[PDB]
């Protein structure tokens, strides 16, 4: 398997074996077969079940450790039992012994007398007998051992007989590792397995291509090439996403903000990523998004214009009053702004601001209902009025079509008073008046009253004249006589304040209306 | 060297006159070697300028018929004419008992045949062959 390293494989040592046999004949011997796989393979035998004493070895090349410290042998063979050999009474063997000896020497002609190490004794679990053979069922056993841990740079196995009857079918030789893989965004190594059987040897592991360690990622090596419960991991960083072990750039259309979000999403409404690895999505044509944002969130844009002005108004006081608009952008943040302004046969857009101290109740400026009462303002003016639809954005792409205009004239009060009155011509029983319009008409002024009497108190009579021009004549007065003269001028809501007093006394003028 | 018992060596191409006739036979004892030889050559030779084949064990019915089929075991292949250190070489004892539970066996004064097919594959009325007879015991000892 992939966690099993070959240090020796008989089967596999394709330029022939070369094993040292002592004795060199008439113990183990090479003689050919053909095996479990049907290749046909040269292997040692013996069989020399019938002498008194017995001591056959067979020793393999110097085998080179690499690493290693903890050394796995698996034998393959077949051993007859010794009922099936005739008349072998006192000597047959069931059992052979396996030994080994490290050494930096790679060309130890003759097998050590002494220094061999016994790895065990090797027994089979299915020994064959005379019936096997006529009917080809291979009895073919396996035993695994293992050794160490291992200091030098290789070793020598060896295979002792003393009298059973052997065939070694396969030897092979190997160490154990835990092969390179990806863990939580971390590369480890492949690692070879520590001295003992119950080793665990710890390795730290290398953030992959491309990511950012959380916590430092570690993991253990099992003796039986099983990597263990590991420690720590990477995040794939930011326009990258976990797939496989690798963190892969984000799709097209894809992004992701930070590393410590879980996968790539695709771009939200009305916003776009064009490259691959995008952190980030552009916003479509048009659309936006506000300071308070999340690039999550999808991009907005201002609101049409708002629907049904609807206006309503008293003498000095315009309320006004609208729908939602159409379309919302959309988002939750709209609010309105309300604008003033002051025209009339100047259709052109010649309009002075208006800018005052008037009140706008509740705000003017971002307002959240869809009405408000405006206040402090002068009579008888066209007043043009704004109302802008507005979200959080818009201050990215501001346009007139967000709002509509009404265009609203005024309500009327009664007038100021006069100020200014004046005597034209004054004869023994006429008196001519003439005065100024009202400094502040507040309308359409319609006629004036003039009011009149004596200025002395005894005998006093008042008299009231009505005319349509800022002039009239009071006729038919006495003579030599002192009068009190108010004036007041008239709209539909009502009289102004009478004028202050003009005292005018007759004289003794001729009328020429009198003649003669 | 040391020895008790002999190894007959044995060349198994169709350059060797002893198979000329179809007649090449040994006398062995028991404990015996058979050493058969394959075909091997130079390195600079083209594998398929070359003789090649598979060694088969049968009975006397399959010695006469060049034929393996339900005659008797494939033994060994030759096909390897390049074979690293020398010749590719199968071994076979002439023993009593096999310490192999697929192995062999012989008994004195019986007698035995080896054929062989080529990888030129083609189907022979005619075969390079072997008897072989294993002596009786008091040949030997
Ligand atoms: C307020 O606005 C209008 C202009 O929009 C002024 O005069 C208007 O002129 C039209 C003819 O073009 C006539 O219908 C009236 O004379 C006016 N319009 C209306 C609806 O009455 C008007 O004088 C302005 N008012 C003030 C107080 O300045
Ligand atoms: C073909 O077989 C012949 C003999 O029939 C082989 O010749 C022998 O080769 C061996 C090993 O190298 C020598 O020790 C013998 O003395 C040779 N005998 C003769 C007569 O030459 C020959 O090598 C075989 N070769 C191939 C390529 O198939
Ligand atoms: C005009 O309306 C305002 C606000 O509603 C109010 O304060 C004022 O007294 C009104 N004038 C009237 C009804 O004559």
């Amino acid at each position: 398997p992939a966690n099993e390293v070959t240090l020796l494989d008989s089967r596999s040592v394709q330029g022939e074996l070369g094993w040292i046999a002592s004795p060199l004949e008439g113990g183990w011997e090479e003689v050919s077969i053909m095996d479990e796989k049907n290749t046909p393979i040269r292997t040692y035998q013996v069989c020399n079940v019938m002498e008194p004493s017995q001591n056959n070895w067979l020793r393999t090349d110097w085998i080179t450790r690499e690493g290693a410290q903890r050394v796995y042998i698996e034998i393959k063979f077949t051993l007859r039992d010794c009922n099936s050999l005739p008349g072998v009474m006192g000597t047959c063997k069931e059992t052979f012994n396996l030994y080994y000896y490290e050494s930096d020497n790679d060309k130890e002609r003759f097998i050590r007398e002494n220094q061999f190490v016994k790895i065990d004794t090797i027994a089979a679990d299915e020994s064959f007998t005379q019936v096997d053979i006529g009917d080809r069922i291979m009895k073919l056993n396996t035993e695994i051992r293992d050794v160490g841990p291992l200091s030098k740079k290789g070793f020598y196995l060896a295979f002792q007989d003393v009298g059973a009857c052997i065939a070694l079918v396969s030897v092979r030789v190997f160490y154990k590792k835990c092969p390179l893989t990806v863990r939580n965004l971390a590369q480890f190594p492949d690692t070879i397995t520590g001295a003992d059987t119950s080793s665990l040897v710890e390795v730290r592991g290398s953030c992959v291509n491309n990511s950012e360690e959380k916590d430092v990622p570690k993991m253990y090596c099992g003796a039986d090439g099983e990597w263990l419960v590991p420690i720590g991991n990477c995040l794939c960083n930011a326009g990258h996403e976990e797939r496989s072990g690798e963190c892969q750039a984000c799709k097209i259309g894809y992004y992701k903000a930070l590393s410590t979000d879980a996968t790539c999403a695709k771009c939200p409404p009305h916003s776009y990523s064009v490259w691959e690895g995008a952190t980030s999505c552009t916003c479509d044509r048009g659309f936006f998004r506000a300071d308070n944002d999340a690039a999550s969130m999808p991009c907005t844009r201002p609101p049409s214009a708002p629907l049904n002005l609807i206006s309503n108004v008293n003498e000095t006081s315009v309320n006004l009053e609208w729908s939602s608009p159409q379309n919302t952008g959309g988002r939750q943040d709209i609010s309105y702004n309300v604008v003033c302004k002051k025209c009339g046969a100047g259709d052109p857009s010649k309009c002075r601001p208006c800018g005052s101290g008037v009140h706008y109740t509740p705000q003017q400026n971002g307002l959240k209902t869809t009405k408000v009462s405006i206040t402090d303002l002068l009579a008888h003016t066209n007043y043009t009025f704004e109302i802008w639809a507005v979200n959080g954005v818009s201050k990215y792409n501001p346009n007139p079509d967000q709002s509509v205009s009404v265009t609203v004239t005024t309500n009327q009060a009664a007038p100021s008073s006069i100020a200014l009155v004046q005597a034209k011509e004054v004869t023994r029983y006429s008196v001519a008046l003439a005065w100024l319009e009202p400094d502040r008409p507040n309308g359409v002024i319609l006629e004036y009253e003039v009011k009149y009497y004596e200025k002395d108190q005894n005998e006093r009579s008042y008299r009231i004249v009505r005319t349509a021009a800022r002039n009239t004549d009071i006729k038919g007065l006495n003579p030599l006589t002192s009068y009190v003269f108010h004036v007041r001028a008239r709209t539909a809501a009502g009289y102004g304040d009478f004028s202050e007093p003009l005292e005018v006394t007759t004289n003794t003028v001729p009328s020429r209306i009198i003649g003669d | 060297a040391a020895a008790v018992a002999d190894r007959y060596a044995v060349y198994w191409n169709s350059s060797n006159p002893r198979f000329q006739r179809g007649d090449y036979h040994i006398d062995v004892c028991i404990n015996d070697y058979l050493d058969v030889f394959c075909p091997h050559y130079e390195d600079s030779v083209p594998e398929d300028k070359t003789e090649r084949y598979v060694l088969y064990m049968v009975n006397f019915d399959g010695y006469s018929a060049c034929d393996h089929t339900s005659k008797g075991f494939k033994r060994w292949e030759c096909n390897r004419p390049h074979s690293p250190n020398g010749p590719l070489k199968f071994s076979e004892k002439f023993q009593l008992f096999t310490p192999f539970s697929l192995g062999f066996e012989f008994r004195p004064g019986r007698e035995y045949f080896y054929i062989s097919s080529a990888i030129p594959d083609n189907g022979r009325r005619s075969c390079l062959k072997l008897k072989v007879f294993v002596r009786p015991t008091n040949s030997c000892m």
